[PDB]
């Protein structure tokens, strides 16, 4: 199961563009509010990395291999941010019903 | 048995779903007897590592099957010449890069396409030109 | 100034994505494609005359006797053609790129596929030839499907008891008065959009890296609207028929049936949908939700990545869903009979359960291959 | 004056792969008149068999043709 | 609109003049590469699909002919 | 048929064979069960509307 | 600070009295 | 040439006589060159 | 085309093409139960090659 | 199941070929003494000719040849005139049921749109009015047909109208049934599209200017493109 | 949840009003006689 | 909701002058007057053939065969004229009041109004009665006027030596298509 997700993360691409799994996310209101709390270098690290994404993509080019995202290196920074948000989103909506 | 010879007595360019098919499994039985020799001789080092072993040189080789199958089909279709040693050979140039692929070597491919082309183009004409192998005794 | 401020607001100093391909390129080539029509629309209706007695009389004296009549009718036909192949990669664009989550936007766009599809029927009744009396008909008494309300219906659309004149008078007037409701559709569709700015095709946030229009993306349009028309004389000057059906080319023959009869391309994966389930009414349904899976598809969307750029398996079910709409537009060409009704009947549920399960469970598996879900 | 369609019928007719359709022709034109009490007849034959012959007439009819 | 659209930092961004560069840099040289390179990445997830349409496209076509075909049997 | 009302006026005699069979058609068989002589007031004369149910 | 790098070369994009022409 | 810059180029008026002027007579050329052409390709169709 | 071309594709191709068969046909363990289970598959085989032209 | 005419090679298959305007004129003639005593033309006009095969005085000829007649009248109805320029070809059985009755209950189709109205319509017609071999075992077609294996059904209500040498082509060339067929569906395509040649000709002009202007738009794009495609972007956190 | 069952049984008795005012208003309209 | 702004922009929230008469009615009504038209003309247009021999028999169907296609018919056509009493009411409230140092909405009024002058005239062509040719001859000719290309313009819009059928079927085609135009 190791090796396979690291084919599937192979396969799907993004880490040739040097982006991170949490770059990836779309942006909900749950995911604006886990990126507004983040730190400013790691949001900054982030805008940079989406633009550099973008330009990439612009010149239909893909980084070289050695600059790519290894897979054991990616770092879920955004997913402790996200969860506080999902567990108070929830919270709040639990006691709505109250 | 009577299914493999199918695939001789439809006219070539006719058919190439069967055409596929059966190419498709020659390839593929070969690649359980090949995996088999490899796996007999050469042995694992856990049941499952064996097992994918099987199916990767069946794959591989049920692949280089179906392409030779469908590139030899189609390649007489669309030029319409049902009996041409180049059909086959583009045929089994098809399949020797499927072969390559698979390895993941373009040399192999350069091998693979030459040589495995030839060797169909080799078998089609034989089959026109009637050549007989493994022949009883006549003396 | 007040104009000009507008003017600036949606085509020069709009805020576009940096990245976005050719496939961006298309929605603007669709409205140049309405323009044309319209052009070409107005150009047709100083010499037509929707009566029946004078309708297939009148597109001959185009035809012939008009200066340079036919270039504008097979201009018309054929970007009528364009316009349904633009519009097609269109919603496929916005299906693969994930710009359904534009929820309004997209609403607004298949409320424009469906008068599009309406005005494109009535105008190829218009010339009323055999093929347009018999698939007028035909596509009407689809709508007597509906038991209490739908008989009646028919022939209050078809004006009478049969289409005839009354028909084709007011076919002709809807055909013409559809695409300006359709312009101001667009209109509708362009602000509800500009509002959220375009999408790219990695589907992040592009907000970092936004370019002018006026000097980037205003030549990429001017290059592939120069490219569509290439194909579009391409399609009119030299390969003029292609896209049509010899049988229009008789005239309307009520008591004659043209044998093999079958809609233009474009409504084809519909057709094929309406053959395939046996009872009538369900026939009719399908074909609506064919086109209205559509709508339903942003409430679908059950992934954390918006494209399908970074979405290998998602993509693979998608390519199978235009593998399928192919094989139904195909389909639906050909007759009655084995083995094509049951590749019909296939494809239709192939073409439901991957539109309607296999996408978002899909997404829920790539979700959990991320260590997301 | 030979219309030049009868020359190039000729030649595409001669060709064997022609020559034994016209021959699967003749023995559906005879199983129809032994088994001639019955509703088989031999359309389709007839087409398939003037499908090779015309193609390849078509093939080298207009060069003849002025 | 612009200047209000994100913020970001620290992210310098150089750029040529149009009249100062070539205008096809190695068009040919690296583009045919970058185009190969490109399809080598999705053609595993774009044509198989439409492989099997070709061949469902043939094996209807031929099937229904030999529907039409007679029976031998049929008459006889 | 004559077009009647716009629409092909089927107008149609059949023969001692063709009023048997139709007869002897399974009434309650039929997807429609209308009887061949439901609809002719003369077996040797059969009238009909040329519009298909379907389409 | 400003200064650690240099701009970065263009020579694969800069072509080789010419603005004129250019 | 420097002097096309300086002549044709330079000035957005002086650029656009050129594009104008050269239009009026293109369409010369261009029809001539062409008839010549579609005639030639079907020479021996053609009234005369 | 002399040297490379002409010697990477006949002459020494050939030479590699072997080579590396030689490599994987002559790689044995020496252990005995692996190379009599490959007697073990040639009977199979030889059992279907009659049966199968029976 | 229909036999599908085999492709021959037109001198307007092409894709900037136009049409042989001498072959038009010659299938002119084969309408105008053959077909036209049952199918009627009825989009073309005289005035038509001028232009592609006829000049201005000539077809004046042509129109001068035949009597169409005049209705309204100061008290009668018809002393057809000459027909002239403006006047369409005569259309035979001037009611429809007259045909019907005088080609047994057909109805010869209009040959204005013949090709186009008709899938494959130059083979088509080419291979109907050649196709007329015999017919075969267990065949039965019903009083006053003929067998064409195109046809659909096989059952065509007109009879084979050329016999080799039905007409002597004024040009000379020999009348061969073929060669009048061929001529015949040159002519009946002209019908079915006066323009083809013109439009030839526009496609033409079409494709010299798009490739003129195709790299010119590129390279304007590539230019105003390239500052971003050569945009250097750096990340330095302080 | 409990609260929206409230609101629900709170607006339902008022939405059965508003579809009783289109009942009578469709009816009329569609001048259907069968009501 | 984006477009529900609009609405809330310029006819909900709106600060509208608290002491304006009843002559800034006008303008709205002309507006109303502008759909009444294109609806009425809508259904006038399912049943109106644009062809010279068959223009006055499709409009005394209308009369009486459609119905109440009369009651659609005399509504356009009176609907016209008080599009036309309306219009002028408000250019007189323009004049009046001093409306006119709002330039550029005084400059698309004025082609506003050159736009649904020409609209009447052609609509007025439209039902090929014996006043509807005469008429249209008439004001083609004014064309005519023109000091060197006259001539040809005139033919041009005439589309022949003389107004007839040509005519009838462009008019047509123009009277359909300006009403959106002036919507614009
Ligand atoms: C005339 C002149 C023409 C010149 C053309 C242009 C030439 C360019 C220059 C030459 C060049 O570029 O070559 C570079 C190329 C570089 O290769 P390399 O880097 O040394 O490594 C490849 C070696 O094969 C590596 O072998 P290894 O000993 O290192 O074994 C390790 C290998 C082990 O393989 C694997 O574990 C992966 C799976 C590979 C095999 C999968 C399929 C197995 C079944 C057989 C193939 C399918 C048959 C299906 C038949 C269907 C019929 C309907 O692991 C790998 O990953 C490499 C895969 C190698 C595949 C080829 C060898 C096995 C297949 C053949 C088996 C039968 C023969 C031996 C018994 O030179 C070669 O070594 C060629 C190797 C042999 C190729 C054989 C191709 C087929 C020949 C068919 C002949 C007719 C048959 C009938
Ligand atoms: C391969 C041979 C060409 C080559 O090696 O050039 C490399 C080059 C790829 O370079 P890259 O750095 O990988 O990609 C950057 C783009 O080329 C950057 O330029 P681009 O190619 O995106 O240019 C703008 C684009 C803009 O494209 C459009 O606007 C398309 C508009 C929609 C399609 C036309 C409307 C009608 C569609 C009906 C269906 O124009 C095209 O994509 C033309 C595509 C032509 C395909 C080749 C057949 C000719 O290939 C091309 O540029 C293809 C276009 C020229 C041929
Ligand atoms: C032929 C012309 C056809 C015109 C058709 C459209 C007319 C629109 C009139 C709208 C209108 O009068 O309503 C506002 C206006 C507002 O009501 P109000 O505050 O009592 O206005 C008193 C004065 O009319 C307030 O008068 P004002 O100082 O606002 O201006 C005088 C007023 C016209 O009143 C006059 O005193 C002059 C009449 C001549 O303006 C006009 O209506 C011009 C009409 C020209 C004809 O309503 C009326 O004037 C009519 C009331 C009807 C009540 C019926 C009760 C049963
Ligand atoms: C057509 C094949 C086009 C193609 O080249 O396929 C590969 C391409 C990959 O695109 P992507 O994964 O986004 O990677 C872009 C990297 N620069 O694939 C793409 O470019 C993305 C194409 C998305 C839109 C495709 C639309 C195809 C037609 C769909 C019509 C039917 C849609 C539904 C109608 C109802
Ligand atoms: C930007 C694209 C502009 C349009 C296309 C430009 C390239 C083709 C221009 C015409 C080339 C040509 O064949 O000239 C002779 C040809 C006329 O032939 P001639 O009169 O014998 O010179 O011109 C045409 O092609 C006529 C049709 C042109 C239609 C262009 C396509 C866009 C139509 C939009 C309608 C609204
Ligand atoms: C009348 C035909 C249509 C035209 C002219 C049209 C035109 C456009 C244009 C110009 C854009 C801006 C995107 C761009 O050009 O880069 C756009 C965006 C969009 N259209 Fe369409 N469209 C049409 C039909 C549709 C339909 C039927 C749908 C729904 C299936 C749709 C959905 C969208 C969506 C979701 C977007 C936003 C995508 C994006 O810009 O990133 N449109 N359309
Ligand atoms: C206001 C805009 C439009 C006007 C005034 C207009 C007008 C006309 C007229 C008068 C005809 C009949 C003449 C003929 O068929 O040759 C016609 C045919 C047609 N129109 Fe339109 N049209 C308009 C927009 C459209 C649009 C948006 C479409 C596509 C949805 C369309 C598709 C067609 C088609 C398919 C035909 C029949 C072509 C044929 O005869 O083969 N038109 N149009
Ligand atoms: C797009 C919207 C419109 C359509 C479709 C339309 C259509 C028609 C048609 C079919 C007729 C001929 C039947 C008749 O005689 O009334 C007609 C006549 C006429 N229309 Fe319009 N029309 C439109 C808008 C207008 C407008 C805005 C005006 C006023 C400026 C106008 C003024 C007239 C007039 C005066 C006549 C002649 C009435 C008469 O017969 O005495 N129309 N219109
Ligand atoms: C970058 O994102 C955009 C974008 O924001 C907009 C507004 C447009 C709209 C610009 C066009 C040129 C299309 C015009 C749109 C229409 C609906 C034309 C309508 C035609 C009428 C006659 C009305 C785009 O084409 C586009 O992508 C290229
Ligand atoms: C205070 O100033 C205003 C004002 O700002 C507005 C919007 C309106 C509202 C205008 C209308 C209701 C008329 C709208 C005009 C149209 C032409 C409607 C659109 C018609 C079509 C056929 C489209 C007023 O009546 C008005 O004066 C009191």
């Amino acid at each position: 199961l190791d090796g396979f997700r690291k084919w599937y993360y192979n396969a799907a691409g993004f880490n040739k563009l040097g982006l991170m799994r949490d770059d990836t996310l779309h942006e909900t209101e749950d995911v604006k509010e886990a990126i507004r709390r983040l730190p400013e270098d790691l949001y900054n690290d982030r805008m940079f990395r989406i633009k550099r994404a973008l330009d990439l993509t612009m010149r239909h080019q893909i980084l070289p291999k050695d600059q790519w995202t290894k897979y054991e290196e990616d770092k879920f920074y955004l997913e402790p941010y996200l969860k506080e948000v999902i567990r108070e989103r929830k919270e709040r909506e639990e006691w709505a019903k109250k | 048995k009577r299914f493999f010879e199918s695939y001789h007595e439809v006219p070539d360019g006719t058919q190439c779903h069967r055409k596929t098919y059966i190419t498709t499994a020659l390839g593929g039985i070969c690649g359980i007897i090949g995996s088999a020799y490899s796996v007999s001789l050469n042995p694992a080092d856990s049941t499952l590592e064996a097992v994918a072993r099987v199916g990767r040189y069946t794959f591989t080789a049920a692949a280089i099957g179906a392409m030779f199958g469908l590139t030899t089909c189609v390649s007489a279709q669309v030029r319409e010449k049902p009996d041409d040693p180049l059909n086959y050979f583009i045929g089994g140039c098809a399949g020797g890069l499927t072969l390559g692929a698979r390895t993941h070597s373009y040399g192999t491919a350069a091998m693979g396409c030459v040589y495995m082309g030839t060797a169909a183009a080799l078998f089609k004409i034989g089959k026109l030109e009637g050549w007989e192998l493994f022949p009883t005794p006549k003396v | 100034h007040p104009l000009f401020k507008i003017i600036n607001h949606s085509f020069i100093d709009l805020p576009a994505p940096s990245n976005i391909s050719s496939w961006w390129n298309f929605g603007s080539l669709l409205g140049v494609c309405l323009m044309v029509q319209i052009i070409t629309g107005l150009f047709l209706a100083m010499h037509y005359t929707s009566d029946t007695m004078t309708a297939f009389s009148s597109v001959t004296h185009i035809c012939r006797d008009v200066n340079y009549g036919w270039l504008i009718r097979y201009m018309h036909a054929n970007g009528a053609s364009m316009f349904f192949i633009c519009l097609f990669l269109h919603v496929g664009r916005g299906l693969y790129y994930g710009s359904y989550t534009f929820m309004e936007t997209w609403n607004i766009g298949v409320l424009l596929l469906f008068a599009v599809m309406a005005t494109a029927f009535m105008g190829y009744v218009l010339p009323w030839g055999q093929m347009s009396f018999w698939g007028a008909t035909v596509i009407t008494n689809l709508l007597s499907a509906i038991p209490y309300i739908g008989t009646t219906l028919v022939e209050w659309i078809w004006g009478g008891f049969s289409v005839d004149k009354a028909t084709l008078t007011r076919f002709f007037a809807f055909h013409f008065i559809l695409p300006f409701i359709i312009a101001a559709l667009a209109i509708v569709h362009l602000l509800f959009l500009h509002e959220t700015g375009s999408n790219n095709p990695t589907g992040l946030n592009s907000d970092a890296d936004k370019i002018p229009f006026h000097p980037y993306y205003t030549i990429k349009d001017i290059l592939g609207i120069l490219i569509m028309f290439l194909i579009l004389m391409t399609l009119v000057l030299f390969f003029p028929d292609m896209l049509g059906d010899p049988d229009n080319y008789m005239p309307a023959n009520p008591l004659n049936t043209p044998p093999h009869i079958k809609p233009e391309w474009y409504f084809l994966f519909a057709y094929a949908i309406l053959r395939s389930i046996p009872n009538k009414l369900g026939g009719v349904l399908a074909l609506i939700l064919s086109i209205l899976i559509l709508a339903l598809m942003p409430f679908l969307h059950t992934s954390k990545q918006r494209s399908l750029m970074f979405r290998p398996i998602t993509q693979i079910l998608y390519w199978i869903l235009v593998a399928n709409l192919l094989i139904l537009t195909w389909i639906g060409g050909q007759p009655v009979e084995h083995p094509f009704i049951i590749i019909g009947q296939l494809a239709s549920i192939s073409y439901f359960s991957i539109i309607l399960i296999l996408m978002p469970i899909s997404g829920i598996i790539e979700d959990k291959m991320l260590k997301l879900y | 004056l030979v219309d030049p369609l009868t020359t190039v019928r000729e030649h595409c007719e001669q060709l064997e792969k022609c020559v034994k359709a016209r021959e699967r022709l003749e023995l559906c034109d005879n199983r129809v008149s032994s088994r001639s009490q019955t509703e088989e007849d031999c359309t389709e034959e007839l087409f398939d068999f003037l499908h090779a012959r015309d193609h390849c007439v078509a093939h080298k009819l207009f060069k003849n043709l002025k | 609109e612009f200047g209000n659209l994100a913020r970001i930092r620290h992210v310098i961004s150089y750029s040529l003049s149009p009249f100062e560069q070539r205008a096809f840099p190695s068009y040919f040289s690296k583009g045919i590469p970058n185009v190969l390179r490109r399809t080598r990445e999705r053609i595993l997830r774009v044509a198989p699909p439409f492989v099997v349409v070709y061949l469902i496209y043939t094996w209807g076509n031929q099937e229904f002919e030999q529907s039409k075909r007679k029976n031998p049997a049929m008459y006889e | 048929a004559f077009k009647w009302r716009g629409k092909p006026l089927f107008v149609r005699h059949r023969t001692k064979k063709e009023i048997d069979q139709e007869a002897a058609v399974e009434v309650s068989q039929l997807r429609d069960p209308q009887h061949d002589l439901d609809r002719v007031k003369k077996p040797e004369w059969v009238i009909l509307i040329g519009v298909c149910t379907h389409l | 600070s400003h200064t650690d790098v240099k701009v970065p070369d263009f020579s694969d994009y800069r072509r080789a009295e010419s603005s004129e022409a250019r | 040439p420097s002097r096309l810059y300086s002549l044709l180029f330079r000035r957005t008026s002086t650029f656009a006589l050129t594009i104008a002027v050269g239009a009026l007579f293109f369409e010369r050329a261009f029809d001539q060159g062409a008839d010549a052409i579609y005639e030639h390709i079907n020479e021996g169709k053609l009234w005369k | 085309l002399d040297l490379i071309w002409l010697e990477k594709t006949i002459p020494k191709s050939t030479s590699t093409l072997h080579t590396n068969m030689t490599t994987l046909t002559t790689n044995q363990k020496g252990l005995i139960k692996l190379y009599f289970m490959s007697f073990l598959i040639n009977i199979i085989l030889i059992i279907i090659l009659y049966s199968i032209n029976l | 199941l229909e036999l599908h005419p085999p492709s021959y090679p037109w001198s307007h298959r092409g894709l900037l070929s136009s049409l042989d305007h001498t072959s038009i004129r010659r299938g002119f003639q084969v309408y105008k003494q053959v077909c036209s005593s049952c199918h009627s033309m009825d989009y073309v006009a005289y005035r038509h000719l001028v232009g592609v095969c006829y000049t201005e005085e000539e077809a004046k000829a042509l129109a001068e040849e035949v009597e169409v007649q005049d209705g309204p009248n100061d008290d009668g109805e018809m002393f057809m005139r000459p027909g002239k320029l403006s006047d369409y070809f005569p259309k035979p059985y001037p009611n429809p049921e007259a045909a019907r009755a005088a080609n047994n209950g057909a109805l010869p189709p209009d040959l204005s749109y013949i090709v186009r109205a008709r899938h494959g319509g130059e083979d088509y017609v080419f291979s109907l009015l050649t196709g007329y071999c015999e017919p075969p075992t267990g065949v039965s077609l019903r009083e006053g047909l003929y067998f064409n294996p195109y046809f659909p059904g096989q059952a065509i209500g007109m009879a084979p109208p050329i016999y080799t040498e039905v007409l002597e082509y004024d040009d000379g060339t020999p009348a061969t049934m073929s060669q009048v067929a061929k001529d015949v569906a040159t002519f009946l395509r002209w019908a079915s599209e006066p323009e083809h040649d013109h439009r030839k000709r526009m496609g033409l002009k079409m494709l010299l200017m798009m490739g003129l202007l195709l790299p010119l738009t590129y390279a304007m794009k590539r230019h105003k493109w390239s500052v971003l495609k050569s945009r250097k972007l750096a990340y330095r956190p302080p | 949840g409990p609260r929206y069952r409230e609101l629900a049984r709170n607006w339902i008795p008022t939405a059965g009003m508003w579809g009783t005012v289109g009942a009578v208003g469709l009816v009329w309209a569609t001048d259907w006689r069968l009501i």
